[PDB]
């Protein structure tokens, strides 16, 4: 099978761009289309993430489910090759992310919006007058920090602290990234779903495991504990009345490992890479698209 | 050390990627041989079966290509509880049946899996026309108003993608399904196949919104419990799981409230607002072209996703 | 019916498909011609695209 799109510029390239933009192979970018021969426009982020002041990271997450995914290698002038993404191969991908997360070995990388700043991320292309915005591609494990901090901070809006939240932290090195305040009608939408999986947990979580975690934490201490400070909340003290039965614990508990496969499956927004044999000294690793 | 030379001569050639053709009217060998795919059925003759060389490791090749090979799961229900007219291109839905040692499943079309739904409360005038009693197929389900009662209706019934072959037997039909791979035919002219599924159950959620086009678009069955009895609609998409499930909490948007309103939920079972599972993926481009269904009698409109890829996941809920 | 203190200019603009006429002088453009090379891009289940 032959993956092969080559992008055609529609003016030259200065040689400015050129050295920025050879710097930047190897990183994963998104295509419009998936024929021959796409133009400049439709190619990365930066036509849903505008050159503006107020970001939307769940529609760029809509973009980048919803397209394709490839990697450039060879760019030269009016022209660059790129390499396109299908399930069913495997392919190399290179770690050439300025923010740099190590990897772990054998997990599963993800791709992501860039949280990381406009800037940090972005070629500009004054010759065809547009930009290309490049996606950040990190780790599964700190993707899913990066969003829960992400839609924490959205909900955290109204309330108030705010760099122990709007910066992660990592083995490598702890970074800042960019908080917008308003994510849109879809960012609430998310926080919509999220909170109607949430009400639906609380009625139908089970209360064994709450009479068992009042004696636990008078009992016991632990770092899985010592978040509550020793205090018993008040809906421990206002909901372990009741006596404890197995069948409605049983019937509390078939529905609720239904529904968190959903709230997991719910958070799989943005490609998953499940890669294989990461090398830290070729900084490449196998991978397949998931 | 020079057989090594000679095993890698017999390893090394991938398949064709490019290919500099001259002119179209030449048809060079080298351009037949970019574009002959092995074939998979031919005539009983060692020389035939050499040319066709299926006895060829995994692949096919003439003593990798991106290509798989489809599986083709077999099954075994009572005659009665299916019809020979059904089309073959139409994803069929197993059953679990209750017995330990069962070995004769119970394989529902969404057609017969209406009047599933139906009794008990165009197109149903076919699928009464086709499964003329619902008796015979109230019964392969032995417990269907408890089950539906305690919405566990939908972790039972896992999707077994489209149909390909129906030998009609006399008592108990044996059909072969594809439960992965590309969905094609086994007949001696290996016809191409379209799966077919009726256009009142199925509305497209791409134009139900009135840039970013990929080539596969997936095909999504839902279950979905209504207290007017459960409903099957299927759904075509071109948008990811995570995706599909938010915009298909707003497709459900008014019959959410409106189980809600009829029916107070009492117990803590009937939350469930059923259930989605991906049935797989095809071109985004020529997709869905529309075809008629004719019984003997009448005539159902009906989509026909031509050309289908079939993946079956497990059922993820809406809520 | 009756005029407010305030004039105005109404803009506007108008659409027209010309015929246009494409003139060059002779070997202005010199260029190479590649090779018209074909490639195998998917293997959908049925049907393959060059």
């Amino acid at each position: 099978m032959d993956l092969k799109v080559v992008v055609s510029l529609s003016s030259r390239l200065y040689t400015d761009e050129i050295a920025k933009m050879q710097q930047r192979i190897g990183c994963i970018l998104p295509l419009a289309s998936t024929h021959g021969t796409q133009n400049v426009q439709g190619l990365g982020l930066g036509q849903v993430y505008s050159l503006e002041t107020v970001p939307d990271y769940v529609s760029m997450y809509n973009y980048l489910s919803d397209c394709t995914l490839a990697v450039l290698d060879e760019v030269s002038v009016d022209s660059l090759i790129l390499t396109k993404i299908v399930p069913g191969q495997t392919y190399a991908i290179k770690n050439k992310y300025q923010p740099f997360f190590q990897w772990h070995g054998t997990g599963s990388l993800s791709v992501m919006p860039p949280v990381f700043g406009r800037e940090h991320a972005t070629v500009k292309l004054e010759s065809n007058d547009v930009d290309i915005v490049f996606p950040m591609v990190l780790p599964t494990p700190i993707a899913e920090e990066v969003l829960q901090k992400i839609l924490l901070f959205n909900v955290y809006s109204r309330v108030v602290v705010h760099m122990h939240l709007g910066s992660v932290s990592y083995l490598g090195h702890h970074y800042e990234l960019a908080l917008p305040e308003v994510p849109g009608p879809l960012g609430l939408a998310l926080l919509d779903n999220l909170s109607l999986y949430f009400c639906i947990m609380v009625t139908l979580l089970p209360r064994a495991s709450m009479r068992l975690v009042r004696g636990l934490i008078r009992h016991e201490h632990h770092d899985l504990l010592n978040l509550f400070q020793e205090m018993v909340p008040d809906e421990i003290a206002r909901i372990d009345l009741d006596d404890l039965s197995v069948a409605d614990d049983l019937s509390r508990m078939r529905v609720m490992m239904t529904y968190l496969q959903s709230l997991a499956s719910l958070f799989n927004l943005g490609p998953r890479l499940a890669t294989a044999a990461y090398s830290q000294e070729t900084l490449t690793a196998t991978c397949w698209l998931r | 050390r020079r057989r090594l030379q000679r095993r890698i001569a017999g390893l090394l050639p991938p398949p064709a990627r490019r290919l500099n053709i001259s002119r179209g009217s030449e048809f060079t060998r080298d351009v037949r041989g970019l574009v002959e795919e092995h074939a998979q059925a031919s005539s009983l003759s060692a020389a035939a079966v050499w040319r066709a060389g299926l006895l060829a490791p995994g692949e096919v090749a003439v003593a990798w290509s991106g290509w798989r090979p489809p599986v083709f799961g077999d099954f075994l229900i009572h005659a009665s509880s299916f019809n020979n007219a059904e089309a073959t291109g139409t994803p069929l839905f197993q059953f679990k049946q209750s017995d330990p040692f069962s070995g004769v499943d119970a394989v529902f079309t969404p057609l017969s899996l209406f009047i599933l739904m139906n009794h008990g409360r165009g197109l149903t005038r076919m699928a009464n026309l086709l499964y003329d009693s619902p008796a015979t197929l109230a019964d392969l389900v032995p417990d269907f108003g408890r089950l539906v009662a305690d919405r566990r209706f939908h972790n039972f019934i896992t999707p077994v993608g489209p149909l390909v072959e129906n030998i009609k037997s006399t008592y108990l039909n044996k059909i072969t399904t594809v439960v992965h791979g590309p969905v094609v035919s086994k007949a001696i002219p290996r016809s191409t196949v379209k799966v077919t599924v009726p256009q009142e159950a199925f509305v497209d959620l791409d134009a139900w919104l009135s840039q970013p086009c990929p080539a596969d678009a997936r095909l999504y069955v839902a279950l979905t419990y209504e207290e007017a009895g459960p409903r099957f609609t299927f759904f075509q998409s071109s948008r990811g799981h995570c995706q599909i499930m938010n915009i298909l909490r707003i497709y459900y948007s008014p019959s959410i409230m409106h189980r809600y309103a009829v029916v107070q939920p009492l117990h803590i079972e009937e939350l469930t607002f059923g259930a989605v599972a991906c049935l797989g993926t095809f071109s985004a481009t020529d997709g869905w072209r529309r075809s008629a269904f004719n019984y003997r009698g009448s005539s159902l409109p009906v989509v026909e996703i031509d050309s289908f890829y079939s993946n079956v996941s497990d059922w993820e809920v809406i809520l | 019916k009756i005029h407010p203190g305030v004039a105005m200019t109404v803009v506007r603009t108008d659409e027209i498909l010309s015929e246009n006429i494409l003139f060059s002088s002779r070997a202005s453009t010199s260029m190479f011609i590649g090779t018209p090379n074909v490639s195998r891009r998917e293997a959908r289940v049925d049907a393959v695209t060059f």
